[PDB]
């Protein structure tokens, strides 16, 4: 695509501190991994870290029918649910689904639309997303003969690792952005 | 079973009684409805064979037919009613009335049109208990009936055999003593799914489907020569649903050792278990034949059929649950198989090919 | 109070029909009010309206009340005990009947007395192996079941109570559940005898040498 690979114009102040373990004196003693505990230095993986992968090509597709599908499905309108994410205390999992009124009266909810998870554990160093995580939700919405413009919402429901033990919400409210067609 | 001389005893002579009425039929003319001699015209007038089996009033006709013939016995001693055995119950043997041989009105009838008595010649857990439950599984009137008559029809099959004058036969069954009684039963059967419904809140002494035929009168009740007044007050279709005004009563609806409410329970514990079955459509063909199952033995059963007895074609499948076929070769529904079948005449040969289409092949959880 | 007649929900989602409502009443009180209870349910009749609906009185609904106070704030639903259908059938009406005689077999429970020292010693394996020893099928996870780990509504999240019913009609039908459920627990462990009861009723000087 011609656009940055062995750089990173998005994040700054970030790609120059070396790697807090790897940084440390103690306990790495691999002169490999520490010389390069900056971000900057993994960018080229093959150059630095010495090692390749045996095929570039993913689910069988070379890279230019690759970037041919992906540019075809950014051919059609599409519609995705925003996360803003942050550090839970510990790791749990998001499931994802859509609520559809019926005419009379008021109504609610849930038909199966998604799942993605967050990790964690207690220690952890705290974080905060700072761009919308984007889920599909639009092959689902055609499913259940829904539009972008048709009314309905979307509900999250989070469910911790502890063995059910299901959360109240952490999250803001699932956002939802349309994307006309390319 | 259960008789207690002399109720055994006042019955023969009762039969003996109408052999010969002989004016009314007196037993002959009662004979022929479902009988050989010609029933009804068609506008042509062309001859019929008034035999309302094949349809889905099936059960009222006959139902009445006893009727007819039951009240034959009037006041002839017919203290009590047309007894019925239940086949359905395993046997060994067939039952005495009909078997001893000697000053025994159940032995035999005669046949002025053919100048013979009837010959029988009988072929060899219980198979139409099996087959019947299933009967009674179903809700839908209509579906029921047609497992109904075709768990019926095995019997006339498997007691005449290959005798033209016989039970096998449409022409001449009607004339043998022994068919009233299997009837009763087969009545009784009828009433118990009655008893069944309105256990479940269906409808009972009515039915939903078809609403068309219901309503067709039927001859020979209907005809103007009958010279009894009840059939043809009830000659109709939807009228004879209701059997209490007939009026008669069986000893007990209970199938063998159930209530109502226990063979419900039953069907409900049988139906549990996935079930596998083969429908096949049937429809009319002059001749009666048996039919044979295979995939191991699937097989069997029999289809009732004379020359100029009315077409008829079923709306319905016929269902035969095939399952115990599958484990006898370990198939889990899932390795397909191919269910062959074989059809024999009722006459020494000679199982002709369909005819019938091909069977249709089912799964019903479970 | 605003009375809502719901038509309860199959599914996940909450989609209760509640849209439609019943009926509606009010309440005299105040700020040094002096404390009271009427002795006797108050019943509003909702009868026309569920027939109005369609479903039958007999069948499945349910009834719940917004209560607003005179202030115009809209209230929390804890304020007031929830309401409860009460259906009146035509008198008189005979319940469906049970089902004829015994086949072939039925757990029996006798009086702990009726026992004979076999029995005594045969339910004493069965319950000495249900209880010994501990696992999710086990006596102590029956045990479990009426009060204090409290699972209820769920063993999630925040708020646990204990899921045993008592003060309403459905007592006796959790606690019938229950003590089939020691029953087939003891049953497979063994013991020929259905759980045996003791009459309290019966004047006693002690405890049954059972317990
Ligand atoms: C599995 O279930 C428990 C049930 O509560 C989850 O609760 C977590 O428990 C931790 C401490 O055990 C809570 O931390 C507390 O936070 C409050 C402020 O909210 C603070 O005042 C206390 O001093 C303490 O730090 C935490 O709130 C709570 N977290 C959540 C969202 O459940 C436990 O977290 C679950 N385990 C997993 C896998 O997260
Ligand atoms: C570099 O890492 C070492 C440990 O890998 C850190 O020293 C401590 O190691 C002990 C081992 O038991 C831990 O208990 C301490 O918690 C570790 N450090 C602490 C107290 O944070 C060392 O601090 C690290 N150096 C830096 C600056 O990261
Ligand atoms: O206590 Cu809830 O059961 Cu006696």
């Amino acid at each position: 695509r011609k656009l940055s690979y062995n750089e990173a114009n998005c994040a700054l102040p970030l790609m120059n501190q070396p790697m807090r373990p790897f940084s440390n004196s103690t306990a790495n003693n691999d002169r490999l991994t520490f010389t390069n505990s900056r971000p900057n230095d993994v960018f080229d993986y093959q150059n630095v870290l010495h090692y390749k992968y045996d095929t570039l090509n993913f689910a069988g597709l070379s890279i230019p029918q690759l970037e041919r599908i992906l540019q075809k499905n950014q051919g059609r309108d599409r519609i995705f649910a925003g996360f803003l994410l942050h550090g839970i205390k510990a790791s749990a999992d998001v499931r994802i689904y859509i609520c559809v009124p019926t005419g009379i009266g008021e109504e609610n909810c849930g038909n199966y639309a998604g799942i993605f998870s967050v990790l964690g554990g207690e220690t952890e160093m705290p974080w905060q997303f700072d761009r919308l995580f984007r889920y599909e939700i639009t092959d689902e919405l055609k499913k259940l003969g829904l539009n972008q413009n048709s009314h309905f919402r979307v509900e999250m429901e989070l469910t911790a690792v502890n063995g059910s033990k299901i959360t109240q919400k952490i999250f803001p409210n699932p956002t939802i952005i349309f994307v006309p067609s390319d | 079973n259960s008789l207690t001389p002399s109720e055994i005893e006042n019955l023969r002579n009762a039969l003996a009684a109408v052999q010969a009425d002989k004016t009314d039929a007196g037993y002959q003319k009662i004979a022929s409805f479902h009988g050989m001699p010609l029933s009804c015209q068609y506008p042509d007038g062309t001859a019929f064979a008034c035999c309302q089996h094949g349809m889905v009033t099936f059960p009222h006709w006959h139902r009445l037919y006893m009727k007819q013939m039951e009240d034959a016995l009037k006041a002839k001693g017919a203290k009590i009613g047309i007894p019925y055995w239940d086949w359905t119950t395993a046997f060994h043997s067939l039952p005495i009335l009909v078997t001893e041989p000697k000053n025994n009105p159940f032995h035999h009838g005669y046949i002025d049109v053919a100048d013979t008595k009837t010959t029988r010649d009988p072929r060899p857990q219980s198979f139409f208990y099996r087959q019947i439950a299933f009967a009674l599984e179903q809700r839908d009137f209509c579906d029921f009936e047609i497992q109904f008559e075709m768990g019926h029809n095995a019997i006339h099959s498997w007691v005449g055999g290959p005798s033209p004058y016989g039970m096998s036969t449409l022409h001449y069954t009607s004339y043998d003593p022994l068919f009233y009684v299997h009837h009763s039963n087969t009545d009784r059967i009828w009433a118990i799914w009655q008893a069944l419904q309105k256990y479940r809140g269906l409808p009972y002494n009515s039915a939903n489907c078809e609403i068309n035929k219901l309503k067709k009168p039927m001859m020979p009740f209907s005809s103007e020569d009958n010279p009894n007044e009840v059939t043809k007050a009830h000659s109709t279709g939807y009228k004879s649903f209701d059997y209490q005004q007939l009026n008669y009563e069986y000893d007990n609806l209970n199938f063998h050792g159930m209530t109502i409410p226990q063979l419900e329970v039953h069907l409900k514990k049988i139906q549990e278990k996935d079930r596998v079955f083969a429908g096949f459509l049937l429809r009319a063909i002059g001749q009666s034949a048996d039919v044979n199952f295979d995939v191991t033995f699937g097989g069997t059963f029999c289809v009732l059929g004379g020359d100029y007895e009315m077409p008829w074609a079923f709306d319905r499948l016929f269902l035969y649950d095939i399952s115990k076929s599958l484990v006898h070769l370990r198939l889990d529904a899932h390795d397909d198989f191919d269910i062959k079948v074989t059809i024999m005449g009722i006459d020494g040969k000679s199982l002709p090919p369909n005819l019938l289409p091909s069977p249709t092949i089912l799964f019903k959880p479970g | 109070v605003r009375i809502k007649l719901c038509i309860p929900t199959e599914d996940k989602r909450q989609s209760d029909n509640c849209d439609n409502d019943a009926g509606q009443f009010f309440i005299l009180g105040g700020t040094n009010e002096m404390p009271w209870n009427f002795a006797f349910p108050y019943l509003h009749e909702i009868t026309d309206t569920v027939l109005s609906l369609g479903l039958a009185l007999d069948s499945n609904y349910y009834v719940t009340a917004e209560v607003t106070a005179i202030n115009g704030t809209l209230m929390p639903t804890q304020t007031i005990p929830r309401p409860i259908v009460t259906y009146i059938p035509p008198q008189g009406f005979k319940d469906v009947n049970m089902v004829n005689m015994d086949t072939s077999s039925l757990r029996f429970r006798k009086d702990i007395s009726s026992l004979t020292t076999e029995e005594e010693y045969e339910l004493r394996v069965a319950m000495e192996r249900f209880m010994s020893d501990k696992s999710i099928n086990g006596y102590q996870a029956l045990a479990e079941f009426h009060g204090l780990p409290a699972k209820c509504p769920r063993p999630d999240a925040l708020n646990r109570v204990a899921c045993c019913i008592h003060g309403m009609a459905t007592f006796p039908h959790w606690h019938r559940l229950v003590v089939m459920q020691f029953e087939n627990a003891l049953f497979t462990r063994g013991s020929p005898i259905g759980v045996p009861y003791w009459d309290w009723t019966k004047p006693f000087t002690a405890l049954p040498s059972l317990l």
